[PDB]
RNA sequence: AAGGCGAACUUCUGGGUCAAGACUGACGCUGAGUCACGAAAGCGUAGGGAGCAAACAGGAUUAGAUACCCUGGUAGUCUACGCUGUAAACGAUGCACACUUGGUGUUAACUAAAAGUUAGUACCGAAGCUAACGUGUUAAGUGUGCCGCCUGGGGAGUAUG
RNA sequence: GUCGCUGUAGCUCAGUUGGUAGAGCAUAGGACUGAAAAUCCUUGUGUCAGGAGUUCGAUUCUCCUCGGCGACACCA
């Protein structure tokens, strides 16, 4: 209720490989148990994989546009007027983006049938980069649903 | 019957505006949903009764206020 | 789920057993399919029996109903008939639509 | 006034005319 | 094939639901679309946008009978008759005239009784 | 007078208000029985019946729904005549007269009009009154005339006539 | 015996004068409500009854059957 939230702390761009904020952000949204450095090789060696897949030199390029394939637009949040549910179509924010990206990878990744570690998550990160698997299944189902209901979208309140 | 002339340089959005005011002050919506359906004349009358003296307290209460402050 | 009549510094004739089992009954037509949980907590102590019925509903609402008598049947009577009665009007509550 | 005691008389005319209505037509 | 030029569009915009039909200058209907023919149903039948999208595939429905003069009529109490209006010009055809058919009466035909009596 | 009375016109017809503007000269007030009128619903006879709508039917909600909601729908609602005479028929305050500070609107008349008066009609409010709420020149204030009505609650506006 | 026809998803129904295998209901999963309902969304469900021929290829075009049809005429 008493919104205005302090200021995130924000200061881990990952001072190890990139210096890039979204990849550990990523790793973080990785963990298990509260093991940073498991994650932390298991990213790595996961999208290096992937980048030799791909034979491409910039990993992070690939690594990238493989998360904006996967990062939503429109997503559906349920409010109610006069006891009547609706489940009215909103503008997701960019944070929430990469949020619900990452979190639709990362459940497709664990969910899937692979062998080892950064096996699941290359593969499912480069059927990201093709724009096909679950969790591209799962962004276009979440896009074309809320757009199946856009006649709600004048109660953003 | 409310008419709004188009002209033919004039837009679409002052001419639908144009509409909407003189249709307002026609008061042509408000009698549909006053007529949609049936009121005893006692019930008409005791919301009239009820208005008043609502608008009898606010004013009191307005002009309180005004005076207090 | 199916009641759980517990009970305190006092012996269960069966007379009053099945009396609690047939004043409840009522629920399993109307309420059953609503709650979680449904206990009847007998006490003894003031030469008087304490009663204390408890419901939970599957919305996430809590009924509880305590009251005091002297004679066991009447006091059963009164406390079931109350707490039917409020589950009732919460089961209304929800379904008012 | 609290309306119980119109609400007395309500039932007790209630009464009274499902006394009569059912003795109509009786003879 | 056959070329109009001039034409006339009636819009019924009621709680329920919205119908809107393309007719000649003396009438006759050309065509026409409804809220639950465009695949709605529910309390989405009355919406403005669902008002917007029958409106639009109405006249698309017409778009070759060589008309862009048209007179709009509207009648009922419906939110989104000003966005039927206004999805009429997004299309392009040019309207002429903004007009209102809602029947009041003079008192007579005693109208239904109240909901929850 | 109350119930009540709102598209337009005519005919027939009731009542009120003001005044120097003359006449009668207390011819008045109230009124037990009695008589007349009396919303809506209902009844008899004969018409009419668009819309609405008890009873009733179907579809839903619900454990059930003889209801609330939805789709239909017969009386009734309307007209003429003859009955019934009941309402929270209320201002929950009978009628009439003689008096008792004001404020703010409003209707009609007298005045060319303002400005004021008179007869109404609303809100606030001094004193007074009131168990309190409130009332307060349209008293529930100060006085009286006459009529109606009340004497703890249930039984009971019942039983019986 | 004859005439008019059909058999396609679990049901109902399209199917284009030949190059699609689908529409509605239902089934299963997600979401929604407190559940049951109703949306909303995904998702399966086929020698298109069998065979021959026509076509470069045939649910479709023809023909021959299989099973089920509706309707008509005889019935010693």
């Amino acid at each position: 209720m008493s919104r205005k939230n302090k200021k995130i702390k924000k200061k881990v761009f990952v001072d190890t490989r990139y210096n890039s904020r979204i990849v550990a952000k990523f790793a973080n949204r990785m963990m298990y148990d509260g093991k940073k450095s498991i994650s932390e090789s298991i990213l790595y060696s996961s999208i290096d994989l992937l980048a030799d897949k791909l034979e491409e030199s910039d990993k992070m390029a690939v690594f990238y546009k493989a998360l904006d394939n996967i990062k939503p637009l429109v997503e559906v949040r349920s409010r109610r007027v006069g006891g009547a549910t609706y489940q009215v179509p909103v503008e997701v924010r960019e944070e929430r983006r990469e949020a619900l990206a990452m979190k639709w990878i990362i459940f497709a990744a664990r969910k899937s049938s692979g062998r080892s570690m950064k096996e699941k998550l290359s593969n499912e990160l480069l059927n990201a980069y093709n724009s096909t698997g679950a969790a591209f299944k799962k962004k276009e189902d979440t896009h074309r649903m809320a757009e199946a209901n856009k006649a709600f979208t004048h109660y953003r309140w | 019957m409310v008419t709004v002339t188009v002209d033919k340089n004039e837009n679409l959005e002052k001419a639908l505006k144009r509409f909407k005011r003189m249709i307002e002050k026609e008061a042509i919506i408000r009698e549909w949903k006053r007529r949609e359906y049936y009121e005893k004349p006692s019930t008409i009358r005791v919301k009239k009764e009820k208005a008043f003296k609502r608008k009898q307290a606010k004013k009191v209460r307005k002009l309180k206020q005004k005076t207090n402050r | 789920m199916e009641p759980k009549i517990q009970t305190v510094n006092y012996s269960l004739n069966e007379n009053e057993k099945n009396f609690i089992l047939k004043k409840l009954e009522k629920f399993d037509t109307h309420i059953k399919k609503h709650i979680d949980n449904l206990k009847i907590t007998i006490k003894k102590e003031h030469e008087l029996f304490k009663l204390d019925a408890h419901i939970h509903f599957n919305w996430g609402k809590i009924i509880h109903i305590r009251e005091d008598g002297k004679i066991l049947l009447n006091l059963i009577d009164s406390a079931i008939a109350r707490l039917y009665k409020t589950a009732t009007k919460e089961k209304e509550k929800k379904n008012n639509k | 006034p609290c309306g119980r005691k119109r609400k007395l008389k309500k039932i007790s005319t209630h009464k009274r005319k499902k006394k009569r209505r059912k003795n109509r037509h009786k003879k | 094939k056959r070329n109009i030029g001039e034409g006339n569009v009636y819009i019924q915009a009621t709680f329920n639901n919205t119908i809107v039909t393309v007719s000649d200058i003396k009438g006759n209907a050309l065509a026409w679309a409804s809220a639950g023919g465009m695949g709605f149903k529910g309390a989405k039948k009355s919406t403005p946008y669902a008002a917007q999208i029958t409106a639009e595939s109405a006249l698309n429905k017409v778009r070759d009978f060589g008309i862009n003069y048209v007179h709009v009529y509207i009648k009922g109490p419906g939110i989104g008759r000003e966005s039927a209006i206004r999805a009429i010009g997004s299309i392009g055809m040019t309207v002429k005239s903004i007009s209102d058919i809602t029947p009041i009466p003079h008192n007579g035909c005693r109208p239904k009784k109240t909901r929850r009596v």
